[PDB]
């Protein structure tokens, strides 16, 4: 997490005192911060950055020994990212500031305020700082025999989801809508394979596109990632079933013999349960009669899985996204 | 997991006699680093195991030189040149190569000596037992060796096997001999109905089973 | 270096225990803490491990779900929690210091003994046993003092101020029905038996019972 | 063994000013301290031993080297690279069970090849570009791509055989006695034989069924080149 | 600017590290089996040959502490002492140029580019054996063409944008 903050340190120096009456009523002066002792506050959980302030602006100095130092700094702190509900996720990234060499008995940190100052904040337009409160902690390290204080700032930021919604979720939903349409497509058009293969390739492409965003952590899996993976599994199953159905549809007496049980089941029992009634038609030609029978078996098998898939997809989606919302 | 097996389960060997324990692996435990992580742990009774050998051959600092490991692939052996009393215990293998890390079966090392004849004694229950409402019949098989022993109970001629208690003691130190205290418990109605209670012993030193019977009717 | 474990624990079936292993004298947070279970019968079984510095933990398939590891860094201690205790879970558990592919399990804990049983702290029910009336007298005769109906362990059965340390065979205890029971025998000359005064000094530290009842000659 | 791999990264510390005759480096503890470590979430720490090395041939060289043995947590990649790869690979065999009348064999096999090649390029982009060893996943994908190219060639041949009529090709007697009598018996097909054009169609179907077996035993045996990884 | 070892006899030893980005002309004629010859030309910037003359400590570049990259292997590395004059200035300036001859290890790029290219090329002539009734000749040949173009573009992003080779 890269941030642009002003570190507002203030302390009392007993040597830098004077009475303004002697010096033409000079209550305060600005002196270079490199000429005076300063606390060595460092960012503990740093990553790809600088531990301590490097700008060294001029420090305000008053007539009662007080000192105010407010240098800028770009801190690239580390923070564990949770992408379970991406792009609706809310992150909690922390900054740990403390004196690096003066233990509690020598330097102690006093919370100036209890909340990061956002008066001069520059609204990014991509994140919303829900809360940012600094907490005071003191713990012992195995390095040393003295307690070292510190202040931990927890930046609770919530992502605005419109951009990623529009760019990933909606296209993903549109592609997912077409998972079951392969089963309702007639076998004669010769496009079932095209449709299911295209859906599978698009889903894999979107899975990879999401993969290049989210962190490569093994603790959690984004809900969208799991949903895409399961849709991919179901599309692979649909491809296999479609290949089998196409194989069935193109059988003829010169190539295959229909077992009696197949005819019985798939022309009396199964069609009745699905509310699809075959017209009572008599074909004089035997081969055409069987050829049409194979074609009807192909329609029946597709209709079975269309119900099976639509039930599975409808249950799965609700059984995956509803609980997180509630 | 990598299944580790050791043979023999028991390896009797007299003092000053070289001994060899075998360790086999389900699959090769050699590692890409150029070493195989096999270890040998010895556990004296009632004590935590002590490391002896790691990486097949290397000796943990402070172990007697007599210990010496060797092997490769899926066949490893731990050799003891001149055993002693302090070498008694159980030796376990350990594979440190493939997660998860598993232990071996365990090899109980014992010392072999001249065969010793068993000592069989039988005692009846006590009066306090009689008041308590039961029976506690027990015979001791003391100072027998080797482990080729057996025990059976013949009540009034009939063999009684239900409710039979079995108990034995590991190898001793003063004499290096075993012992057995298998017993059985009956009820008062059972205790006073049969005439004779007997328990026999079968041992290598005497192929003919030993008989130790006492008559309830006396 | 030294690893210290908690004391023996006795819990009823279905309960959960928390065994603590505390290590000192080294970098605790950078060494894995192997947990090993050793059933009284035989066999060392590795439960799992934990790296206190991080939170990583591995559990063997057998013990997955049964055991849970939590490590406290402030106090150099690691804790294992066993869920839904049962009979077969009664055993001695060890904690060891391991660093994979490097320094082996060189240091172990003293061993925590865990027993699962619905029985309560029943004092001893010692039933001293004397030779039966129908028994021959030889130059060498063996005595006997049976202890039963006692729980928990151990019971330091011995003789008057160690009257006869040698020739003593304290057989391991056994669960007859629900309470541990054992037996002991010592070998003494029959000539001195009428003269010598020896008593089986039974003791039960858990129940704070120290009863020494001898066997009167028959 | 990506993504189930274990890395052994070392950090070597030396004094770039003073040699062994001026300063001697010593190890305060045999392992690095994790007393204030923050778990990674992708990489698991195994061991951080520290060793002090000297050079017997130089006598002016001293260093302290910490070996960082880390183990990758493989769920993320096992979900994002392996499962999709296996799903794509499972489609390599279907082309041989696809009736030639459907006119979609080329689409299916070509799409499978495209997907496998894309996954292979992605895996090549995830791993270092070193030429010392090949990830088992990459090798398995390469072998699958070779199989799929062979399947494309076979499907082209089978499509050519299928669309033959007695007015353009003549079936040799050996073709008959082999493909319509012997080979179908071995594959349990038993041509109904209850007209010449339909013999060609059956011959084309016989070749597919033969290769469906070959692409199933080999693909199933392909687990030997994949099961070794986990 | 590390510390310099100074001896009692006036000698000075200076061994500072450096990370140099030296431009070299890349020849990709035999990529990915190519061999590159990338040079580093070192010399004093202001001191001419009459005030500072460089001597070759050792012809071969030391590789005792080399860290095998895993992608390239140093076939040869020898520094050559050259002296030349520049139009700026009237004095002769000496220099030492080190020619690193590095041979690429082709396994990675072999597997990732050559083999897929061979597989796609194997299908170039198949369109002529497909029956026309199938109605998928166009799909096959278009797939082959687009795959070859995609791989040409992929190679384009690796090789330098030179016109000599
Ligand atoms: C991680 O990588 C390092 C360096 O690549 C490996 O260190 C090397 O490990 C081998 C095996 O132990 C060492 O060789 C052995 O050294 C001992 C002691 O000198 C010697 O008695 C043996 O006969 C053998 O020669 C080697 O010296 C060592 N090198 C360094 C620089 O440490 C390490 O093993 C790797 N670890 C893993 C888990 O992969
Ligand atoms: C954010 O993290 C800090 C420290 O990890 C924790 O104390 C705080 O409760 C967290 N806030 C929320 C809203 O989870
Ligand atoms: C490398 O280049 C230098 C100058 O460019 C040349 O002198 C040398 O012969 C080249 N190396 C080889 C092996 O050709
Ligand atoms: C004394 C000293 O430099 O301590 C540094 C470590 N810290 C910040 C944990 C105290
Ligand atoms: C005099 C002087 O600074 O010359 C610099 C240019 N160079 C390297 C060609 C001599």
């Amino acid at each position: 997490m890269t941030t642009n903050v002003w570190v507002k340190q203030e302390w009392h120096d007993y040597k830098l005192r004077w009475d303004p009456a002697d010096y033409e009523n000079v209550t305060s002066i600005r002196i270079p911060s490199e000429l005076i002792w300063r606390p060595d506050i460092v960012l503990y959980n740093n990553a790809d950055g600088d531990f301590a302030v490097t700008h060294l602006t001029k420090a305000h100095l008053f007539h009662d020994g007080r000192v105010q130092w407010t240098p800028p700094a770009i801190y690239k702190s580390s923070c564990s990212i949770d992408v379970t509900f991406f792009p609706f996720d809310q992150q909690n990234c922390t900054m740990k500031f403390g004196s690096w060499t003066y233990d509690k008995a020598k330097i102690d940190l006093v919370n100036m305020h209890s909340r990061v100052d956002q008066l001069d904040f520059w609204e990014s337009g991509e994140w919303v700082i829900v809360d940012a409160v600094g907490t005071y902690n003191t713990r012992k390290y195995e390095c040393c025999a003295e307690i070292y204080p510190d202040i931990t700032y927890a930046f609770v930021i919530r992502r605005l989801p419109l951009f990623y919604t529009i760019n990933l979720i909606i296209p993903c939903l549109l592609i997912s809508c077409l998972t079951v349409l392969v089963f309702y497509l007639p076998s004669e058009c010769g496009e079932k394979i095209t449709l299911c293969i295209s859906v599978l390739l698009s889903l894999t492409v979107f899975l990879l596109l999401i993969t290049e965003i989210i962190p490569s952590t093994s603790l959690v899996i984004p809900l969208i990632g799991e949903y895409l993976l399961f849709t991919m599994i179901f599309v692979t199953l649909s491809i296999v079933i479609t290949v089998f159905v196409l194989n069935v549809h193109h059988r003829s007496p010169r190539t295959h013999t229909m077992p009696t049980w197949v005819r019985r089941v798939f022309l009396d029992i199964v069609p009745r349960l699905l509310l699809m009634k075959r017209p009572s038609v008599v074909d004089t030609d035997f081969e055409r009669s069987v050829k049409e029978d194979w074609k009807y078996v192909a329609m029946v098998i597709d209709r079975i899985f269309l119900w099976m898939f639509i039930i599975v997809c409808l249950l799965g989606t609700v059984g995956l996204f509803l609980p997180p919302w509630l | 997991d990598v299944l580790m097996t050791q043979t023999p389960l028991s390896l009797p060997v007299s003092l000053g006699d070289q001994a060899s324990i075998s360790c086999r692996s389900s699959q090769s435990i050699v590692h890409s680093n150029g070493n195989t992580y096999l270890e040998w742990y010895l556990q004296k009774p009632g004590q935590s195991p002590k490391l002896l050998i790691y990486k097949v051959s290397n000796r943990f600092s402070g172990v007697p030189d007599r210990f010496s490991g060797s092997g490769s692939g899926t066949d490893f052996t731990l050799k003891i040149s001149r055993v002693e009393a302090e070498d008694l215990g159980v030796y376990y293998c350990f594979q440190g190569s493939h997660v998860p890390w598993t232990f071996g079966g365990g090899t109980k090392l014992e010392i072999k000596r001249a065969d010793a004849a068993p000592t069989v004694s039988i005692f009846p229950p006590s009066s306090e037992q009689l008041t308590s409402g039961g029976a506690s019949v027990v015979c001791f098989l003391n100072n027998f060796y080797p482990k080729d022993i057996n025990v059976k109970w013949k009540i009034d001629g009939s063999e009684r096997q239900n409710g039979v208690l079995n108990s034995w003691t590991d190898q001793d130190s003063k004499d290096s001999t075993y012992s057995m205290s298998s017993t059985l418990t009956l009820t008062k109605d059972e205790y006073e109905r049969h005439n004779s209670y007997t328990c026999e012993a079968t041992h290598k030193t005497s192929t003919s089973p030993i008989v130790k019977s006492f008559n309830r009717n006396e | 270096v030294q690893l210290q474990q908690s004391g023996a624990e006795v819990m009823k079936p279905g309960a959960s225990v928390k065994i603590s292993c505390k290590g000192t004298g080294y970098t605790f947070s950078s060494y894995w803490i192997e947990w090993v279970k050793q059933r009284p019968g035989h066999g060392l079984e590795r439960i799992g491990e934990i790296l206190p510095g991080s939170g990583s933990t591995n559990y063997n398939e057998k013990f997955r779900g049964k055991a849970t590891f939590t490590a406290d860094k402030s106090s150099k201690t690691a804790y294992m929690q066993l869920s839904s205790l049962t009979s077969e879970d009664s055993a001695v558990y060890y904690c060891a210091r391991y660093l994979p592919y490097y320094y082996a399990m060189d240091y172990w804990g003293q061993g925590t003994s865990v027993t699962v049983s619905s029985a309560k702290t029943t004092p001893p029910s010692v039933y001293p046993l004397a030779p039966g009336s129908a028994a021959q007298t030889n130059s060498m005769v063996t005595l006997g003092c049976l202890v039963k109906g006692y729980f928990p362990e151990p019971v330091t059965v011995t003789w008057n101020s160690g009257s006869l340390s040698s020739g003593v065979h304290t057989f391991p205890a056994v669960l007859q029905s629900d309470l541990y029971t054992l037996s002991s025998s010592v070998t003494v000359p029959s000539s001195t038996w009428p003269s010598e005064t020896v008593t089986c000094n039974v003791a039960h530290p858990a129940s704070s019972t120290k009863v020494d009842k001898k066997i009167v000659p028959r | 063994h990506f993504p189930f791999d274990q890395q052994n990264c070392t950090m070597k510390f030396r004094s770039w000013t003073y040699d062994r005759t001026e300063i001697d480096l010593v190890l305060k503890s045999e392992v690095a301290s994790l007393d204030d470590f923050t778990p990674s979430g992708e990489w698991d720490i195994v061991a951080l031993p520290g060793r002090r090395n000297e050079n017997p041939d130089d006598s002016t060289y001293v260093d302290i080297t910490y070996d960082f043995i880390i183990r990758r947590k493989p769920l993320f990649y096992t979900i994002n690279l392996i499962i999709p790869c296996v799903l794509i690979t499972s489609l390599a065999i279907l082309v041989f069970y696809l009736p030639s009348d459907c006119g979609e064999k080329m689409t299916l096999c070509i799409s499978v090849l495209l997907a496998l090649t894309v996954f292979l390029l992605l895996i090549s982009k995830i791993v270092p570009p070193t030429s010392l060893d090949v990830p088992l996943v990459g090798k398995y994908l390469m072998f699958t791509m070779v199989l799929v190219t062979f399947s494309i060639v076979t499907s082209v041949c089978v499509l050519n055989v299928h669309h033959r009529s007695p007015t353009t090709h003549t079936m040799a007697p050996w073709v008959k006695v082999v493909f319509l009598e012997k080979l179908p018996a071995l594959l349990f097909m038993q041509q109904p034989r209850h007209s010449v054009s339909e013999d060609w169609k059956y011959v084309a179907m016989v070749i597919d069924r033969l290769f469906l077996w070959i692409f199933v035993f080999v693909c199933v045996f392909g687990t030997i080149g994949m099961f070794l990884q986990p």
